[PDB]
């Protein structure tokens, strides 16, 4: 019922604002100059701005650790999620959190670089591409995704529902009770469809385009895990403990 | 189980 789907959309948006200190609205204002971040565009400026490829990799890890905790808080506000079996809560987050991290990373990206440190820095795409192999290719798939994703012009209220749909995926490996998850997700999907019809009435087939982005995000994470297996066998540094736990037996 | 292999995620969820 439509009015209830709007109240669900609003609950998720309000939850999102409580959970995520740097929203897309705030990031876009910083990125287009309407509020200045320190720009890191080479080795000299990286020094001014505070082995280089490994330092950068470790910085991305610590950001993910923070993001996992924000995302988990947000997941616990999705109606129904905290009443799932705890095993299933953990499986949903384990297999979902990177898909969300990369979705939200896009909010902080343009074609020329990415916001860091809650918008206090900006690291150029070219600088990241300049890092020694294999680290020069770490970010490039994420920027490629972001440019296409940002062209859909979603706002924070759209993203709140999209992220909830992704978390409530009933096809994750090892879920014990799929039916309650699919029932929550079906209601989230109806809420997403109505949100896009109301907020983007001029944007035909936006819903279908977003469903396809959910598949694309899975490919991003699969490719990232492939890059990690290269890194781990060519280098000799290890992951933050929370990331070790998430990646262990992550497809 | 899943719970036993994810001490930290469990703590955050709790
Ligand atoms: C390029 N930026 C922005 C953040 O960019 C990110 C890129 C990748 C991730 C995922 C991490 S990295 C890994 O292997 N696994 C993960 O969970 C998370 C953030 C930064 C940020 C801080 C310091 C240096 N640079």
């Amino acid at each position: 019922e439509s009015a209830d789907l709007r109240a669900l959309a609003k609950h998720l948006y309000d939850s999102y604002i409580k959970s995520f200190p740097l929203t897309k609205a705030k990031a876009r204002a910083i990125l287009t100059g309407k509020t200045s971040p320190f720009v890191i565009y080479d080795m000299n400026s990286l020094m001014m701005g505070e082995e280089v490829a490994i330092r950068i990799f470790q910085g991305c890890q610590f950001r993910s650790v923070e993001a996992v905790q924000e995302i988990t808080e947000y997941a616990k506000s999705i109606p129904g999620f905290v009443n799932l079996d705890l095993n299933d809560q953990v499986t949903l987050l384990k297999y979902g959190v990177h898909e969300i991290i990369y979705t939200m990373l896009a909010s902080l990206m343009n074609k020329d670089g990415v916001l860091i440190s809650e918008g206090q820095g900006f690291m150029t795409r070219e600088f990241l591409k300049s890092l020694r192999k294999p680290f020069g290719d770490f970010m490039e798939p994420k920027f490629e995704f972001a440019v296409k994703f940002n062209a859909l012009e979603l706002d924070d209220s759209d993203l709140a529902i999209f992220i909830a749909v992704i978390i409530l995926s009933g096809d994750r490996p090892g879920l014990l009770n799929v039916k309650p998850i699919e029932d929550i997700q079906d209601n989230l999907l109806q809420a997403l469809e109505l949100q896009l019809k109301l907020n983007h009435p001029e944007s035909s087939q936006l819903f279908a385009k977003l469903l396809q982005k959910m598949t694309d995000l899975r490919q991003i994470v699969t490719e990232h895990v492939q890059l990690l297996q290269v890194i781990k066998k060519t280098e000799t540094m290890s992951l933050h403990p929370l990331l070790q736990e998430i990646y262990k037996d992550l497809y | 189980s899943v719970x036993v292999r994810h001490x930290l995620l469990t703590a955050i969820l709790x």
